[PDB]
Protein backbone atom coordinates (compact mmCIF):
# COMPACT_ATOMS: atom_id res chain seq x y z
CA UNK A 1 0.00 0.00 0.00
CA UNK A 2 2.33 2.79 1.14
CA UNK A 3 5.85 1.60 0.19
CA UNK A 4 6.74 4.24 -2.46
CA UNK A 5 7.43 7.02 0.04
CA UNK A 6 9.73 4.57 1.85
CA UNK A 7 11.53 1.94 -0.18
CA UNK A 8 12.31 2.87 -3.80
CA UNK A 9 14.41 5.96 -3.12
CA UNK A 10 16.76 4.47 -0.58
CA UNK A 11 17.35 0.93 -1.92
CA UNK A 12 14.79 -1.63 -0.76
CA UNK A 13 12.96 -4.52 -2.42
CA UNK A 14 10.07 -6.61 -1.07
CA UNK A 15 10.71 -10.05 0.38
CA UNK A 16 9.14 -12.13 -2.40
CA UNK A 17 9.94 -9.73 -5.22
CA UNK A 18 9.95 -12.51 -7.84
CA UNK A 19 8.28 -15.82 -7.00
CA UNK A 20 5.55 -17.87 -8.67
CA UNK A 21 3.84 -19.25 -5.54
CA UNK A 22 2.91 -18.17 -2.00
CA UNK A 23 5.46 -18.59 0.76
CA UNK A 24 4.76 -21.45 3.16
CA UNK A 25 4.58 -20.68 6.88
CA UNK A 26 4.66 -22.48 10.23
CA UNK A 27 3.07 -22.03 13.64
CA UNK A 28 3.04 -23.43 17.16
CA UNK A 29 0.41 -26.11 17.69
CA UNK A 30 -0.14 -26.25 21.52
CA UNK A 31 -1.13 -29.94 21.68
CA UNK A 32 1.62 -31.62 23.73
CA UNK A 33 3.56 -34.51 22.23
CA UNK A 34 6.20 -36.86 23.63
CA UNK A 35 9.85 -36.37 22.68
CA UNK A 36 13.15 -37.69 24.06
CA UNK A 37 14.68 -35.62 26.85
CA UNK A 38 17.53 -33.39 25.63
CA UNK A 39 20.66 -33.91 27.76
CA UNK A 40 21.10 -30.15 28.22
CA UNK A 41 17.94 -29.60 30.25
CA UNK A 42 18.99 -27.30 33.06
CA UNK A 43 17.57 -29.31 35.92
CA UNK A 44 16.97 -32.89 34.78
CA UNK A 45 19.57 -35.68 34.51
CA UNK A 46 18.96 -39.28 33.43
CA UNK A 47 21.42 -42.13 32.98
CA UNK A 48 21.69 -45.89 32.63
CA UNK A 49 22.92 -48.16 35.25
CA UNK B 1 47.43 36.77 0.22
CA UNK B 2 45.46 39.05 2.55
CA UNK B 3 43.99 38.22 5.96
CA UNK B 4 42.05 41.49 5.85
CA UNK B 5 39.31 39.72 3.89
CA UNK B 6 38.66 37.55 6.96
CA UNK B 7 36.49 40.39 8.26
CA UNK B 8 34.80 40.79 4.88
CA UNK B 9 34.60 37.31 3.34
CA UNK B 10 34.19 35.50 6.65
CA UNK B 11 32.48 36.89 9.77
CA UNK B 12 29.66 38.26 7.60
CA UNK B 13 29.09 34.66 6.50
CA UNK B 14 27.81 33.95 10.01
CA UNK B 15 25.19 36.66 9.53
CA UNK B 16 23.66 34.86 6.56
CA UNK B 17 24.24 31.52 8.29
CA UNK B 18 22.12 32.41 11.32
CA UNK B 19 19.55 33.78 8.89
CA UNK B 20 19.59 30.48 7.01
CA UNK B 21 19.06 28.61 10.28
CA UNK B 22 15.62 30.21 10.58
CA UNK B 23 13.71 29.32 7.41
CA UNK B 24 15.03 25.75 7.41
CA UNK B 25 13.41 25.13 10.80
CA UNK B 26 10.05 25.97 9.23
CA UNK B 27 10.26 24.15 5.90
CA UNK B 28 11.04 20.88 7.68
CA UNK B 29 7.62 20.50 9.30
CA UNK B 30 6.16 21.81 6.05
CA UNK B 31 7.73 18.89 4.18
CA UNK B 32 6.54 16.52 6.91
CA UNK B 33 3.05 16.69 5.41
CA UNK B 34 3.64 17.75 1.81
CA UNK B 35 5.29 14.46 0.85
CA UNK B 36 2.35 12.09 0.40
CA UNK B 37 0.48 13.69 -2.50
CA UNK B 38 3.76 15.31 -3.58
CA UNK B 39 5.50 11.99 -4.22
CA UNK B 40 2.26 10.47 -5.49
CA UNK B 41 0.40 11.36 -8.70
CA UNK B 42 3.14 13.51 -10.22
CA UNK B 43 5.79 16.02 -9.14
CA UNK B 44 7.15 19.13 -10.92
CA UNK B 45 6.11 21.39 -8.02
CA UNK B 46 8.69 20.22 -5.47
CA UNK B 47 11.15 19.60 -8.30
CA UNK B 48 12.03 23.30 -8.19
Amino acid sequence: RFFAICGLQEGFEPFAINMQRPVTTWFSKSLPQFEPVPPEHPHYEVARM
Amino acid sequence: LLVRDEFSVLCRDLYALYPLLIRYVDNNRAHWLTEPNANAEELFRMVG
